RNA sequence: CGUCGCUAGUACCGAUUGAAUGGCUUAGUG
């Protein structure tokens, strides 16, 4: 066969992810799926595409839905970007070079937040997997990791490199030692989970569900072994919805701190620290006030640490904007004017300037200097029309309607129009058909670039569906009302010939290629086809066990493919009605099945996200090719076929176009070394009178006693047994060294008895023969050594004993 | 004297005479133990012609409520915005 | 769910809850939304007439057919903060435990985990404390801790050190924190303490076996000196 | 949990046929043909279900007795018509049945009189149905109007169908032997369903066949049928004992049915005695 | 030993194992049924010829 | 000793002109 893949894809301008910002008044890089974007803030487009490669529908390409990356995070003076993807692999990346820097792979979970260092060396990684680790792009390696946190990691802020704090979803937050790698104290920060994080100078400021945010101090230098991060005082903001990102700025001229607080709603809530003398003068103002009031002198007192937190910060504005914001930055610095990006749910990204003097802003509401709209969709494609001449796609979702041009992949002409359901494009490319939920039918001319006609009374209920005769006279509307109405173009005004009344409503009208016959869907569960020429009832389909959500035709018009809800696909027979075969082929809802113009072999797109190739003669899926993170609406085939077209609701448009050692052995070895290493620091200590050991970090001794404890009981006997007299003689210099550490004697010291006797019994007659006056000392030494420690654990035992035995008399004869 | 379960519900004593209390556990023992006990418990005419009855497919029971159920003793066996939205 | 008749019922909590008196002298408090009895209030021997409520319910009134009034005031919130706040001084005694034993610090941490009940850190404590000790019992300041303990604290640690005792491998530990507390307390005090005396009873035959032990270990040590006096000739 | 579900419906805690003939000629009477599905009520071991299986396209067999419904199915295991037999287990007087054409039951004497209204109600009833019920019982139903045994059951179900005697069985025809002789009859549900309301029908029925060998007249002398009819004439009004006694009279006397029995009437006399009591306002139910 | 390649022909068709797991169509597994029945009996590994006699019964089924 | 499961719970993402309440407000009554 002929396989298929994806060429181009567009229509969506980011995912949600972070903005990330560079100056130029600014150009903003925020990343689409997989892809990288660059979107110049005062012009409204991209200036370039970055693309890591590897296109969707190659071989080459996995099965699997590709990861898109969740966060963006970028360092200016190496020019690298850091991208974090939902498998958990982190790529570094830069912008000149336009190819992957470095890969790495360590995370299971999705990368939460991003930091590069400023020497560039150590790039901070969190992710949802509850683990940081700190990752060294120059290293190549993680040079470590923390593991404390329990939750998710919302946030960390590392700019010295000896300390870190983190703050987890749970709502823990916990300052960390790094070179000792363990986490200095621990406290809860907020009752509810925190999410969002700050550190500027003394000041922590952090968010959680609740809508009171909470301030923080820390001494750095306290070293009091308890509160180290500690709280003086909560201020309420007005928003419940909780603070994602916080950010902050100071102008050193102006000495004056404001922030944002990026929420999950639209409105961004924005906070100033109020100037020291200022807050001093308040609080002389203050206990002016209170001493008119009468308050006592403890009360007055009361009242400032109460209001502390107020006397600190205040509100310098409140920025609403039009969409909702998944993620914002701070952009520009100036006490005159304050400068911010945001990158919004609905795909657009707007860009706000507010001029501020003094206390409050100038300005009473925020002023929008630019937008990004024009590649931007705000709502998912629920139709999809490709034109006949196949120069232009037709794009339509709720309240707009975008028709985009194949080459260009950029939008020609922008309609509004309402909450069109169905979209259909008519042959020579003069008109486009929307139907809308509210009932009116809405017709546009791209020449006209405007509405031609509207009948808002066309279908009282819903048109769920639409489709146009072969000739394109008849126009058949399948709609929630329960009739199928037939509109008829007159020169151009539409009007109303027949209607059809049915059982239950239409899901969806499909007129055959021939023109003979005319197929429909309802809620029953039960498909019926009606003559054209007659409107007269031919034959139904039934056994569907949930509605069918498409029906197409083919091209000979024998047979017709019913795509339903109960996640079977079934090709149906029209000469008789019988069902050929059917086949589970997603596993979600199917929405769109298209037979591939003079082929019987089709497409299918279903919510699980999976399109699938399918071969009418096999009946098997011919090609799975997996590219979109989320449900596909909708489809459309080329009348060619050379493209098909699929949209998904992450908003991307995508374009598909074909193309051993043994027990006692190992003792062996294990004693050689060390006791070649022992005599070694004899050896070179009397003068100036291995690396397995090092990555072993234990002391000579300390590694074979590891051994020694490493074998097994059973095998121990024989092990020593085989062991020949000079390693035996090697083992009792191993004693003597442990039993000068006294620790390590005592710890193990059942288990080095039985060993020794063992050893001497088994080679008594050895023993006896040799002459070396200093195997005398050896064994005398190990022998006054054991004896006090034998006798310490027995006259610790015997003591016990017989006290213990004691107080059991004393109880009774109380008791007695 | 013979050591037993864990007297305290948050603490696990194995008969090797040590104690552990969950909180001070870590993640990954806490996970092996699981385990651990899963693999322990693991190995730890009437009745004739039920299986009969649950053996065979074409058999539908009813329950005083009148409703029709399979031996297994589950159920044998639409709106428009869901379907297509 | 009521046993007899109710006879008044009230919403509070604005729409959420309902309370019910029923005729079993019980005040049931439930959701309305899911309708699920959450509390069950007895307060009453007798059967009730009158329900009274205020402030949308966080005080209720109900009077007995006896002649009792008896008054609930609402305490969520108050209970709710009580486990907030032990919470938080449980975080906090978890991490520093953990601070002091990364430092070494025994003592500290030997009182923290009596406190919080932890058995490995208990064990990891004083094995590795015993083991400083080894390069009057355990240290001048942690024999001194050891004194301190309240009645309730040397039950718990007693019930370690029993099933410290029958394991071999672990015995050593537990009979030098049996020879500090007797050495560090007065032996009469002990045997008042309820339970210790079962707890003692178990300790005494595992004593013996280790005490029977040892001294083998010690008995068959001379095979050295036999090595010495038959290769001195 | 096979065991959890039948236990939760059953405890687990009958007289058997065994005359060969009696089984064959109520198959042989069904008259069975190829495209009908047949609804069998108590298969017992199998021995009517095997051969009405074989002349079936569909049988549905219900029971009660879950210890029988297994030796139905271990005797249809791995058979041609294994496919063709459903067995629902459990009471089938409160579960909505499916359609059919024909039914053959070695009906439960317990809900005999429950079962032939059951049929009767059936949307849609079966053709033909051949039931085996005991003497008294059936004698009730087959009797004829004037007949001693002629009563409100036989009233009731002969005008919404025909009920013909087949065979008489004897007792010694089952062991352990029951104490009442049986007997197998066809009943022939009525298509169309006659036009008659269900309750009113059975009200006129009811009231005359208190006494059904005294005078009609007599049967609405009694003071509680003159209340519980003159609130129904009230009711009539609403979308005055002496003009309700007035009206009985009338009726009675015009259609000249005032001085007859019950015991000794046919389907036209109560139906003449319905319409005269519509007429001037009084509806029994 | 026939044991073992019996679990690995059957696993590498998908023959084997839960369906359930997160994180072939069905007529084609049919297909590997017949050809792992045929291909593990020698008898109809290969066993040495003349040990079956199924061509001389058949040839003479159809005299 | 591991990986993936199944159950309970906690939160998260956006679609279901999601639905239902209330605050203000356009317009029409009053």
């Amino acid at each position: 066969y002929q396989r298929f893949e994806q060429a181009a894809a567009f229509g969506v301008i980011a995912s949600n992810a972070n903005c990330v910002w560079i100056p130029a008044p600014g150009q903003l890089i925020t990343s689409a799926l997989e892809d990288v974007n660059i979107w110049d803030i005062k012009t409204g487009d991209l200036v370039s595409k970055l693309s890591d490669g590897l296109p969707p529908g190659a071989s080459d390409a996995r099965g699997a839905k590709p990861a898109e990356c969740t966060y963006l995070e970028a360092h200016k003076d190496t020019d690298l970007l850091a991208v974090g993807y939902a498998d958990g692999v982190i790529k570094v990346w830069d912008l000149m070079s336009k190819t992957v820097l470095l890969n790495f792979n360590g995370h299971k979970a999705a990368i939460t937040l991003l930091q590069f260092d400023g020497t560039g060396t150590r790039l901070i990684s969190g992710s949802k997997d509850s683990n940081i680790i700190v990752w060294d792009l120059v290293g190549e390696v993680g040079l470590y990791k923390l593991r404390s946190h329990k939750d998710s990691i919302t946030g960390f802020w590392c700019q010295g490199e000896d300390w870190l704090i983190s703050t987890s979803k749970d709502g823990m937050i916990k300052l960390w030692d790094l070179k000792t790698h363990q986490c200095i104290e621990t406290h809860i920060a907020h009752t509810g989970e925190c999410w969002g994080l700050a550190v500027k100078d003394d000041l922590l400021i952090t968010t959680g569900t609740d809508s009171q945010v909470k301030i923080w101090k820390l001494d750095i230098e306290n070293d009091k072994m308890g509160g180290k991060l500690t709280e003086m005082g909560i201020f309420e903001k007005q928003s419940k919805q909780r603070g994602l990102k916080i950010e902050f700025i100071t102008n050193s001229s102006d000495k004056t701190s404001f922030f944002y607080i990026q929420n999950a709603d639209k409105t961004i809530e924005t906070f100033r620290i109020r100037k020291e003398e200022e807050i001093a003068r308040g609080l002389k103002k203050r206990e002016k006030r209170l001493k008119e009031k009468g308050l006592t002198e403890e009360e007055i007192a009361k009242s400032i640490k109460e209001s502390y937190s107020s006397f600190i910060l205040h509100p310098f504005q409140t920025i609403r904007s039009l969409y909702k914001i998944k993620s914002a930055s701070w952009t520009t610095v100036s006490s005159s004017k304050l400068e911010l990006v945001l990158t919004t749910s609905s795909n657009t990204i707007e860009y706000y300037s507010i001029p501020y003097e003094k206390r409050d802003p100038t300005s009473p509401a925020p002023l929008k200097t630019h937008t990004i709209e024009l590649q931007g969709q705000r709502t998912d494609v629920r139709s999809i029309d490709i034109s006949d001449d196949n120069k232009l796609l037709a794009t339509a979702s709720n309240g707009s309607l975008k028709i985009w041009n194949i080459k260009t992949h950029k939008c020609i002409r922008t309609f509004e129009c309402g909450y069109a359901l169905t979209c259909k494009f008519l042959p020579g490319g003069l008109l486009v058909i929307l139907g809308t939920r509210n009932g009116e039918l809405q017709l546009f001319d791209l020449a006209s670039s405007s509405l031609l006609d509207t009948i808002e009374d066309a279908h009282d209920a819903a048109i769920w569906s639409l489709d146009l005769t072969s000739d394109g006279k008849r126009l058949v509307t399948g709609s929630a009302d329960k009739t199928v109405k037939f509109w008829d173009f007159k020169v151009l005004k539409l009007h109303h010939d027949t209607t059809l009344e049915l059982t239950d409503d239409i899901l969806c009208v499909r007129v055959s290629p021939d023109d003979r016959y005319l197929a429909i869907s309802l809620l029953d569960n039960t498909v019926k086809v009606f003559f054209l020429d007659s409107m007269k009832f031919y034959l139904s389909l039934y056994g569907h066990k949930l509605p069918v959500l498409s029906i197409d035709i083919s091209f000979d018009s024998k047979m017709i493919i019913t795509s339903s809800a109960d996640k079977n696909i079934k090709i149906w027979g029209l000469d008789f009605g019988d069902c050929h075969k059917s086949l589970f082929a997603h596993q979600d809802s199917i929405m769109n099945v298209k037979f591939l113009p003079q082929s019987h072999n089709f497409f299918s797109c279903s919510k699980d996200a999976v399109v699938k190739y399918w071969d009418g003669e096999k009946f098997e899926c011919i090609q799975k090719l997996y590219a979109h993170q989320s449900e596909v609406w909708a489809l459309a085939v080329a009348t060619d076929g050379g493209f098909v077209v699929s949209s998904s609701h992450d908003h991307s448009i995508r374009i598909w176009e074909e193309t051993s050692l043994k027990a006692g052995e190992r003792l062996m070895e294990a004693l050689d070394l060390g006791i070649a290493e022992i005599e070694g620091l004899e050896a070179y200590n009397r003068d100036m009178k291995n690396a397995v050991l090092i990555a072993v970090n234990k002391t000579p001794e300390q590694y074979i006693m590891d051994t020694l404890l490493r074998i097994r009981m059973s095998q121990l006997e024989d092990a020593l047994m085989v062991m020949p007299f000079s390693y035996v003689l090697k083992f009792l210099k191993f004693i003597d060294t442990v039993m000068q550490n006294k620790t390590l004697l005592h710890s193990h010291l059942p288990l080095i008895c039985k060993n020794l006797f063992f050893i001497i019994k088994f080679n008594h007659k050895e023993l006896v023969s040799q002459k070396n006056e200093e195997l005398k000392l050896q064994i005398n030494r190990v022998k006054t050594e054991l004896r006090s420690a034998l006798k310490s654990t027995e006259d610790d035992l015997g003591f016990n004993v017989q006290g213990l035995k004691f107080v059991k008399q004393q109880w009774n004869l109380r008791h007695n | 004297y013979n050591v037993g379960k864990a007297e305290k519900d948050g603490e696990i004593r194995l008969k090797n005479g040590v104690a552990m209390s969950k909180e001070e556990l870590t993640r990954e023992d806490k996970n092996r133990l699981r385990r651990a006990l899963k693999r322990k418990r693991s190995k730890a005419k009437r009745n004739d012609v039920v299986d009969t009855l649950s053996k065979a497919k074409n058999i539908t029971v009813i329950n005083q409520k009148g409703e029709k159920k399979d031996v297994s003793g589950k159920t044998k066996k639409p709106d428009s915005t869901n379907i297509k939205l | 769910g009521h046993t007899n008749a109710v006879q008044r019922c009230s919403f509070i909590n604005k729409q959420k809850q309902l309370i019910s008196c029923g005729a079993d002298g019980l005040i049931k408090i439930w959701d309305c939304s899911s309708g699920e009895c959450l509390k069950t209030l007895d307060g009453h021997n007798n059967r009730l007439w009158a329900l009274s409520t205020m402030n949308d319910g966080d005080m209720i009134v109900s009077a007995d057919a006896d002649g009792v009034f008896q008054f609930w005031k609402d305490c969520t919130e108050q209970e709710i903060e009580e486990e907030q706040e032990k919470a938080k001084l449980q975080v906090e005694q978890e991490q520093s435990l953990q601070n002091y034993m990364s430092k070494g610090d025994w003592t500290n941490a030997f009182l923290l985990a009596m406190t919080l009940d932890h058995p490995m850190r208990l064990f990891n404590v004083l094995k590795r404390a015993l083991g400083e000790s080894r390069s009057v019992i355990f240290n001048e300041e942690l024999d001194q801790a050891i004194s301190i303990l309240n009645d309730e604290q040397l039950i718990l640690l007693m019930k370690r050190c029993r099933d410290w005792n029958t394991n071999a491998k672990t015995h050593t530990i537990a009979q030098r924190t049996i020879r500090c507390i007797l050495m560090h307390h007065n032996i009469a005090k002990l045997s008042e303490i309820p339970g210790m005396v079962k707890i003692v009873d178990a300790i005494i035959p595992y004593t013996q076996r280790h005490f029977t032990r040892v001294d083998n270990l010690v008995e068959q040590s001379y095979i050295l000196d036999y090595a010495l006096v038959e290769m001195d000739k | 949990s096979a065991e959890k579900h039948l236990s939760s419906v059953f405890k687990f805690n009958q007289h058997i046929l065994k005359n060969p003939l009696v089984a064959q000629g109520i198959v042989d009477k069904a008259q069975i043909r190829p495209s009908d599905v047949v609804l069998e009520v108590g298969p017992g071991t199998g021995n009517l279900t095997v051969r009405i299986l074989e002349q079936a396209k569909n049988v549905v067999a219900v029971e009660m007795d879950p210890r029988m419904a297994a030796e139905l199915t271990k005797r249809v295991r791995g058979t041609p018509v294994e496919k063709k037999l459903e067995i629902m287990l459990g009471d089938f007087m409160k579960t909505e049945l499916p359609y059919f054409d024909i039914c053959i039951s070695n009906t439960p004497y317990q809900i005999s009189s429950p079962l032939v209204f059951k049929l009767i109600n059936q949307p849609r009833p079966p053709r033909v149905s051949i039931l085996m019920f005991q003497r008294e019982f059936a004698l009730r139903l087959l009797a004829r109007p004037g007949d001693s045994l002629y009563c409100r059951l036989s009233a009731n179900v002969q005008m919404w169908a025909n009920v013909t005697h087949i065979m008489k069985v004897g007792k010694n025809n089952f062991r352990p032997p029951p104490q009442v002789e049986s007997s197998v009859v066809r009943l022939e549900i009525k298509n169309p369903r006659p036009q008659v309301d269900y309750n009113e029908w059975d009200g006129l029925l009811r009231i005359v066949f208190v006494r059904k060998n005294r005078t009609i007249s007599a049967g609405f002398k009694s003071t509680t049928v003159m209340d519980i009819l003159e609130k129904n004439y009230k009711t009539f009004l609403a979308m005055m004992h002496d003009v309700v006694k007035e009206k009985i009279d009338t009726v009675l006397k015009e259609t000249d049915l005032g001085d007859k029995r019950a015991g000794k009437c046919d389907q036209n006399d109560f139906l003449r005695l319905l319409y005269a009591f519509h007429q001037v306002g009084i509806h029994f139910s | 030993s026939q044991l073992k390649n019996l679990k690995a022909a059957l696993k590498a068709r998908g023959l084997t194992g839960q369906t359930n797991v997160k994180s072939y169509d069905r007529e084609e597994k049919k297909k590997a049924i017949a050809e792992i029945r045929e291909e593990f009996n020698p008898f109809e590994a290969v066993g040495k010829p003349g040990i079956s006699k199924q061509i001389g019964e058949e040839q003479r089924k159809r005299a």
